[PDB]
């Protein structure tokens, strides 16, 4: 798994990987890591495929409620807490959660929150999470910039999980692409790694240790 | 440990050693493993001391109740109260009873509970450490409607058999007589017994 | 020690048409090296057009499609016999599976059916309640086996158009009933030949508008 | 591995299945088990396989040399002893599990062999994971001074037994019968399953692979 | 820990009229860290040709122990290694470790060049011959592999087409598989022309 | 011990070795080497376990060099990284096995070639254009899979080196005192003192 | 958790046309210990149900008391205790099995494997096995424990399909079961000789024999015995 | 986490705390604030295990912040130390404790005195000049029972503390990517941005 | 297994049953225990098969060599054979063997050897894990001097009730007897034995 999600002049890229194994057997390549939990608020899943799919989901509906009980869209700094604080109360026990709650509103800007199973918790402007972290912080960090374009951001987050996809034995499939913004969430597509690679490779240049 | 109980014409016998020990120290040459839980129902204890005394304390409470309520128990609910605390009590206990009394409908009566706690009645029983040296004997020259005099030889000669190759085992060999003529307390001697 | 857990064998597979949807298993049922049985269904038909099987440990799996059973006759009761639509059927199993994590269900979960478009669904679940929607599943001791081959006939993985220098694919397109039972039988005499768990009987259930069908297989019992 | 042997009145029918496995996997449906020993000698292997392989053609080799010293035909007795002694040097850990059967001067010879070096010497003997099933089958129906059509038939069910109750087994049944007149390999006996039929053709059609490059060397 | 699947991979092998075919995958990795997408798991000796799965130190080096002790044999025989002889010399020289054993899964594969019969056999890592009429599959995908080839799979096919058939057989068995991939190769060889092509695969 | 980065471009061959000794919760040294000459065109950096790592380097120095001296000739790299691959495997199964990861640069002058050769002490020997030991290659591979051309030339390969080191500098969690940058070309090998 | 004590072995049956047989030897082992000679370990439940149990003796004791109260429950306020609303063999087993997977959820099971043997109202045969973990299955033939590996081998070549149940008459299926207990007797070694039997048939009803041993045994071949 | 060191000079109470959130092989965070203000003249810091240690020094805050609303009124610090100590004294003998070690450095106003509290997460408390928690103390108490003087200025303090911090950059095998310095005195808590 | 040797006026007599087990299925029902290593010197094996088998046969070769060279071995002398290979090399085995031969001069002897391999010349010995249960029977029943017939039943009435409560013992009763007059091989079935 390669989740990543990083803040930038015009919002926030979201990008994931596709791929669910269990050991060595591939289980999936069309699997979704990305939970809309509302029009401004998405969360990234590594580690456990129940327990992220189950408790982001879980947060999901207590959102619902903060906005029904406070007629106002709930702070991301509020959703990832209510998020953290429930794994903390289950600490110990075994659940495995790397996450990244991702959102606009106007009281805080783009925001990004990283929440694990073990309680922590931190806001920052880049975080990449899974078993091919390593490989996408690597393309990430050295071709990162304030200043980028929309255009850009999309594509760097793609190369990123591109990146890892293709060194990272437990990460693959296709790459799930979102831009957030002040008005919201917007999804960029599903890109098959299959064919992405080799128009990458072909118009980039790069990947020059494969025969092809 | 070595206790049996052996039903016979005029009702039954329990016999048992009197060795207690703590790995290969007797603590104890003297002891008294025949216990009472009513008048003429009474039980043979192996395991651990310290479970079988807690039990047979129950049991003998549980009787006394049942008595002033219902007048005498019957030795089958005798040994179905053994039974209960043994059973659902198996994961904590280590505690192999023979159940033995006397009724003046049902005669002589032998209840056997091992280390699960099932129950099993039988004309005899074998139990304790010691008893795994006689099961050829005992099957060998056990009859049924046996005299007082020729089962209180089958009990002697049989202790004296796992007495002999038992560590576990020694001391005297007490007896417990239980017919409608009451309750009699038997001992015999290594004296005696060793040169059968 | 007291060991909870117990494997029974047995595989299952799940396709997913335009108008219908199918759910098959073999009828095999194990422990260790021996058989059980060479005919114990573990496809079940739930109510509201919904099929569902649970392979794994057998104990778990009838324990789950009990519960499960029992959640739909209790949603007609509590909102005025309306159907469960298999999405709902879904997001419900989730949260029985997820319900015991910390003592899970030992079964891999297959449910199909036909969504709200009355187009074919299948829907897999992971021991703790990870549930996705799929076109093809297979599940249990040869899935290892029976899903590679899936993958290349049924979304015709890895395949590109003659001639054409592996540049344009193959167009994936939508199976008839009679080619995705074809492809269900040779998946399971496949598997039957290279698993030891898996013989003796296969039973497909079929799910259309019109209502849920069966149909028996015999399978080499060796 | 269903692997079995009886004694009859002319001689020794072995029998064996033909399923080999990894594991829960089956890599050979038609594996031969019944292994030469001698001309007069042979043997049904189950356990590890490599080892039953390499024991066997061990003390077959070793037999060849010491019957062309001697000059006459080895004895059943020197097979059992040369395996025996070697299986138990290595204190069970050659996982070699062998019916060991044949005819000599002396008469017909049955012996089961284990991994740690214990030999038992009998008219009837089953081994492997569908030993159970097998043996059920003797215990059944077997009797001392069998006629050979009758004896073929005791063998060929109780592998059959093992072939359909037990997983571990599985395929063809082999037989081998030794007698002082004859020796006939029989491989297959009996096809109890029938291979299943496929009814769909899956197989691609031309340039259907994508290739990057070719080359051709000729030889 | 698990000697056989730290580096990944797989080979398979099968028979066609008049020919046979072996197959592999590039991949050599370190647990889940892809490392080499130009590893190449096939070698041969004269026209019998070897893959081997597992280990890949032990790969590395029991392809240079064969080539060692086929060139002797050579020497001293003044005739090529046919597949059949090969093939038992494989199971001597791994049964020779049985108690410290190389941690492979080796192909044979080859016509002979006398009787012009295609041939295929595989073993375990202590050295036990399965011969088939068929197919041979080993490595980390070998569940996979077994599969695809038990559908796929007919008799006596042509050159041309059974390179579809084993290609398809390995490559669809490879993406279920995160230890193998990464590129591959396939070997088709007729009695005497040998022809080796590279297939393109998803790089994931 | 802990990062060893090798790079090969298209006239030479560069590895970047950490200079950190830590033991404990000291750093005992911050200038170490973690490389050997093996011949004037071969170097060899290492990793692992500690005092393993120069007894096995210093071990296959001598071999090489007593090699130059008797045959008046210069080894290849293959044959070098041959000769260490077989070391290593040999190894492996010994007692007590070397726990040393090795990589060699070394310029062919027969074929005036740049190679590099990475090999862990199991014996697994690779040729690679970029390589690494341990946890460096899990942030390293990713960017010179993205970086690398196989046309770069030296000051190329040494840009494309300090991207590698900023990025292990930014993510790794220990402080590795920074490395030493050593390029193997067609006139031997020399070391950067300026990194 | 526990471990259990004082065991019994294999319970074998089958179906036939018109019903099914069961039957079990009469041992509880203590380990190796042959200790018990008596125990009967057929339980029956009115004149359609015959449950048999092997494992551990305590907790079939335990069973034994569970199913004597169901009955007793069942007859409570219940007018057709002896005609349509008597206990059926389907009834019987869920129960059984709605226990033993409750005792395995709890840490804390029942150490026994069962087969629940009858005839319906319908005049349906029921076959059914459960066990400690309540796992349960149907079959022809249902053998527990040790007869599961050398019985079920010999009764499947009576009835090896669903088809072969209406060819296979009373006797027929009876001679295999007495069988299939001589071949156990043999091979299992902890077994006894004495064995109970019940045939549950549709029409002549529930038969219960008693004190049965098993006969016609070769030993013979062993004279021919010298040395290994 | 892992450093947190605290210095107490003749008016004020200086912590520097480490910038770094490692997990695993990846520095998450390099700016992380690893402090809560109790009270307008109280700081706490905090090291441990990871989620406890926000947990704990949050739920502290909230108790102090209630506190103080209640009574109109600033606990000494003290009162803080005291209420902290019992918090971890309880939770050492809890089924799950909490892993949290703290330094609380305090300006007592009534006595206009600067106070420093050592707290580790047993609830084991001591009053000191100057206070470290986990392998900072092995090389830093040292140094400055060398260097500490009782009647420093903030500034003396300050350049005490740089030398602290230069000291392990030098010697500690993990990067901790630099400290956040904090001054507690008799105008409440402020941030020095330039370290 | 349940094995015994038993000296009487001619001579002596060795017993065993024939069941061999791994856990509880019978791999062997019609085992021979009884082996010899010389013409009037035979052995009772208990514990591993292997181990046993693989000793007997070193003994029997050792005896050989010995009488080609020295002529007919005493009984002490196979027995002290067994109990060299038995106490070096005690670690790895697991083997109790009871050694039984007859002389001219010495008439009938038995050996015991135990796991540990120390010797202990005997009247009788019983051995195996049926042993247990007929201690106490054996030693109120065994007589110094017995006639042939009456050592037969001894031996008879011993094992059929070690067999009776050793699931680990059965099948056929085998015995041989070692006299003056020769060797005598016996043979008793179930349904003679079981019914004593
Ligand atoms: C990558 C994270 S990683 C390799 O860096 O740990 C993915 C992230 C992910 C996948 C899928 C989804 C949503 N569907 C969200 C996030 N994680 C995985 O692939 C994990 C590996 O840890 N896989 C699983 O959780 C799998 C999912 C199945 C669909 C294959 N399930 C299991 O591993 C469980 C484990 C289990 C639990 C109880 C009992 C037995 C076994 N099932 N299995 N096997
Ligand atoms: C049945 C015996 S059984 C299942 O009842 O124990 C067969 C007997 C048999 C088959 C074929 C031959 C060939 N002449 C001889 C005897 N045994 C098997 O199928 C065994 C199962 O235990 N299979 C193997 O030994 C296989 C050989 C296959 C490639 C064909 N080998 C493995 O499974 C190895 C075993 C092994 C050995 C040492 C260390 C680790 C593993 N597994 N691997 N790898
Ligand atoms: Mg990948
Ligand atoms: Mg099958
Ligand atoms: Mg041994
Ligand atoms: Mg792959
Ligand atoms: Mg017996």
């Amino acid at each position: 798994t390669t989740t990543l999600a990083f803040r930038f002049q015009g919002g926030i890229i979201v990008a994931v990987d596709s791929r669910a194994t269990a050991g060595n057997w591939v289980a999936s390549q069309t699997v979704k890591k990305v939970i809309e939990i509302n029009p401004f608020l998405l969360g990234t899943m590594a580690g456990g495929a129940a327990d992220c799919q189950f408790w982001e989901t879980w947060l999901g509906s207590q959102c619902r409620l903060h906005e029904l009980r406070e007629k106002e869209r709930i702070s991301v700094a509020a959703a990832s807490k209510i998020l953290s604080n429930l794994v903390y109360q289950y600490k110990g026990a075994g659940l495995s959660m790397g996450t990244m709650i991702c959102g606009y509103t106007r009281k805080e800007g783009p925001t990004i929150y990283y929440v694990d199973s073990d309680g922590t918790r931190l806001k920052g402007d880049i975080f990449c999470v899974g078993s091919g972290q390593t490989f996408a912080y690597g393309v990430l960090d050295s071709n990162y910039k304030w200043d980028l374009s929309v255009e850009d951001a999309l594509y760097l987050g793609k190369r990123s999980i591109l990146a890892a996809a293709h060194r990272d034995a437990y990460s693959g499939g296709s790459v799930n692409l979102y831009h957030v913004t002040e008005d919201g969430w917007i999804y960029h597509g599903n890109h098959d790694v299959g064919e992405l690679f080799w128009k990458v490779k072909e118009e980039e240049g790069s990947f020059n240790n494969v025969i092809g | 440990t070595s206790i049996m109980a052996v039903t016979f014409k005029d009702g039954v016998i329990l016999g048992a050693d009197s060795r207690t020990t703590t790995g290969a120290y007797i603590a104890n040459r003297v002891t008294d493993k025949l216990t009472r839980v009513h008048d003429k129902i009474w039980c043979c204890r192996s395991g651990s001391a310290a479970d079988t005394q807690a039990i047979a304390d129950i049991v003998q409470y549980h009787l006394e109740l049942y008595t002033s309520q219902y007048g005498t128990p019957s030795t089958e609910t005798a040994a179905s109260v053994f039974k209960e605390l043994c059973y659902e009590n198996k994961d904590n206990l280590t505690a192999g009873i023979i159940v033995a009394g006397y009724d003046d409908k049902n005669k002589g009566e032998v209840y056997t509970i091992p280390l699960g706690g099932s129950v099993h009645k039988l004309p005899y029983a074998i139990a304790g450490s010691g008893s795994t040296f006689i099961y050829g004997y005992c099957d060998k020259n056990f009859r049924e409607n046996m005299s007082k005099e020729e089962t209180v030889d089958f009990i002697k000669h049989s202790l004296s058999q796992a007495i002999k190759w038992d560590g576990s085992s020694g001391g005297v060999i007490r007896m417990v007589v239980l017919t409608a003529a009451g309750v009699e307390r038997l001992i015999f001697y290594p004296d005696e017994y060793e040169q059968l | 020690q007291f060991n909870p857990y117990g494997d029974n064998g047995g595989t299952i597979l799940g396709i997913a048409g335009e108008d219908f949807a199918v759910l098959a298993g073999d009828t095999r049922n194990i422990t260790d090296y021996s058989i059980n049985s060479r005919y114990e269904p573990k496809v079940f038909d739930c109510g509201d057009n919904i099929v569902m099987s649970a392979n794994g440990f057998a104990a778990d799996g009838d324990a789950l499609v009990k519960r499960f059973k029992n959640s739909v006759k209790w949603y007609h009761f509590d909102h005025n016999d309306k159907k469960l639509s298999i999405n709902s059927a879904a997001r419900n199993i989730q949260h029985l599976l997820y319900g015991k994590r910390f003592f899970p269900y030992y079964v891999h979960t297959i449910i199909a059916g036909l969504d709200e478009d009355g187009k074919g669904a299948v829907y897999s679940f992971d021991p703790v309640g990870s549930y996705e929607r799929e076109q093809c599943r297979a599940g249990g001791a040869a899935a290892s086996l029976i899903m590679p081959f899936l993958d290349n006939q049924v979304n015709f993985k890895n395949q590109y158009e003659p001639g054409t220098n592996g540049k344009v694919k193959k167009p994936l397109k939508y199976l008839s009933v009679e080619e995705v039972i074809k492809l269900v039988r040779d998946s399971f005499t496949s598997a039957t030949e290279r698993h030891i768990q898996v013989g003796d009987g296969l039973e497909i259930l079929i799910v259309t508008k019109d209502g849920v069908r069966k149909e028996f297989y015999e399978l080499k019992r060796d | 591995t269903t692997i079995a042997g009886v004694v009859y009145k002319d001689g020794i029918v072995l029998g064996a299945d033909t399923r080999a496995t990894e594991g829960m996997v089956v890599a050979d449906k038609n594996c031969s088990k019944i292994h030469f020993i001698s001309p007069n000698i042979y043997c049904c292997g189950a356990g590890t396989a490599a080892d039953t392989d390499m024991t066997t053609q061990l003390i077959s080799s070793n037999l060849e040399l010491h019957s062309l010293s001697t000059g006459r035909l080895p004895r059943v007795v020197t097979a059992n002893r040369m395996l025996k002694q070697m299986l138990f040097r290595y204190q069970g850990y050659i996982g070699a599990a062998l019916v060991l059967g044949g005819v000599d001067v002396t008469g017909p010879h049955l012996y089961s062999i284990y991994p740690h070096g214990s030999t038992d010497k009998l008219p009837y003997v089953t081994m492997g994971s569908g030993s159970l099933a097998a043996m059920a089958v003797f215990e059944d129906k077997f009797r001392p001074d069998m006629e050979e059509e009758e004896a073929k038939n005791l063998v060929s069910e109780a592998i059959a037994a093992g072939i359909f109750n037990d997983l571990g087994s599985g395929g063809n049944i082999d037989l081998c019968v030794i007698s002082k007149n004859k020796l006939d390999f029989l491989r297959p006996y009996t096809v109890p399953n029938k291979k299943g039929t496929r009814l769909g053709r899956y197989r691609c059609e031309k340039g259907t692979t994508a290739v990057l490059t070719e080359k051709i060397t000729p030889l | 820990s698990d000697p056989s699947s730290i580096n990944g991979g797989i080979v398979v092998a099968m028979t066609g009229k008049d020919c046979v075919a072996i197959a592999c995958d590039l991949r050599l990795g370190s647990q889940s860290l892809g490392v080499s997408n130009k590893f190449e798991k096939i070698f041969h000796y004269g026209h019998v040709f070897l893959g081997i799965t597992g280990l890949a130190t032990d790969v590395t080096t029991l392809n240079e122990m064969f080539r060692y002790k086929t060139n002797l044999y050579k020497l001293k025989e003044e005739r090529a290694i046919e597949p059949e002889t090969f093939t038992q010399l494989v199971s001597s020289s791994l049964y020779e470790r049985r108690f410290g054993p190389y941690f492979v899964g080796p192909v044979v594969a080859g016509i002979n060049s006398k009787s012009g019969k295609p041939f295929i056999a595989g073993f375990d890592l202590i050295g036990c011959i399965d011969e088939a009429k068929d197919f041979i599959v080993s490595g980390t995908a070998s569940d996979q592999l077994f599969g695809m080839c038990e559908s796929l799979y007919e008799p006596n096919l042509e050159p041309e087409d059974l390179f579809e058939t084993i290609s398809q057989a390995l490559l669809n068995a490879a993406d279920r598989d995160a230890l193998s991939g990464w590129g591959a190769v396939v070997y088709i060889i007729k009695k005497d022309e040998v022809v080796k092509r590279y297939l393109k695969m998803r790089q994931d | 011990m802990d990062i060893i980065l090798g790079i090969r471009v298209q006239d030479s061959v560069i590895l970047a070795s950490s200079k950190a000794v830590t033991r404990g919760i000291s750093v005992l040294k911050d200038s170490d080497d973690k490389t050997r000459q093996l011949s004037p065109h071969t170097l060899m950096s290492f990793a692992g376990e500690a005092g393993d790592t120069v007894q096995f380097a210093e071990y296959i120095q001598a071999n090489i060099q007593l090699y130059s001296i008797r045959e008046d000739y210069e080894l290849s790299p293959q044959a070098v990284s041959s000769f260490v691959r077989q070391e290593l495997a040999k190894s492996i199964r010994s007692r007590r096995p070397y726990q040393v990861n090795v990589l060699i640069g070394g310029y062919d002058k027969k074929k005036n070639k740049p190679e590099l050769y990475q090999i862990d002490y199991l014996g697994t020997k690779v040729e690679l254009p970029y390589g690494a030991h341990g946890y460096s290659g899990f942030y390293t591979f990713s960017l010179l899979d993205h970086h690398y051309r196989p046309d770069m030339t030296t000051e190329e390969g040494l840009d494309l080196l300090k991207l590698c080191v900023q990025e292990l500098e930014k993510r790794m969690p220990m402080d590795f005192k920074g490395v030493i940058v050593k390029i193997v070309d067609k006139d031997g090998i020399r070391q950067v003192d300026d990194f | 958790t526990q471990q259990p004590i004082v065991t019994g072995t294999s319970v074998i049956s089958m179906k036939y046309d018109n019903g099914v047989i069961i039957a079990a030897d009469n041992l509880g082992s203590y380990g190796s210990l042959l200790r018990f000679n008596g125990v009967e370990r057929l339980i029956p439940v009115g004149d359609n149900t015959v449950v048999g149990i092997s494992g551990d003796i305590s907790d079939m004791q335990h069973i034994e008391r569970l199913l004597k109260d169901l009955v007793t429950e069942n007859a409570y306020d219940n007018p057709l205790a002896d005609a349509e609303e008597a206990l059926e063999p389907s009834y019987i087993f869920e129960y059984l099995a709605t226990v033993m997977y409750q005792r395995r959820s709890k840490m804390n099971p029942l150490w026994n494997a069962i087969i629940v043997a009858g005839v319906q109202s319908n005049g349906d045969q029921f076959l059914r096995y459960v066990n400690l973990l309540g796992v349960t299955y149907s079959s022809p033939t249902l053998a527990t424990g040790f007869g599961a590996h050398m019985a079920n081998p010999l009764l499947r070549k009576v009835v090896d399909r669903e088809s072969d149940i209406p060819k296979t008459t009373v006797q027929v299926a009876e001679e295999a079961i007495v069988n299939a207990m001589r071949v156990l007797y043999y091979r299992d070694a902890r077994s006894s000789r004495n064995f109970s039997l019940a045939i549950i048939d549709k029409n002549t009803g529930l038969t219960f024999k008693k004190n049965l041993q098993v006969e016609n045994m070769k030993w013979d071949f062993a004279k021919d015995i010298k040395g290994y």
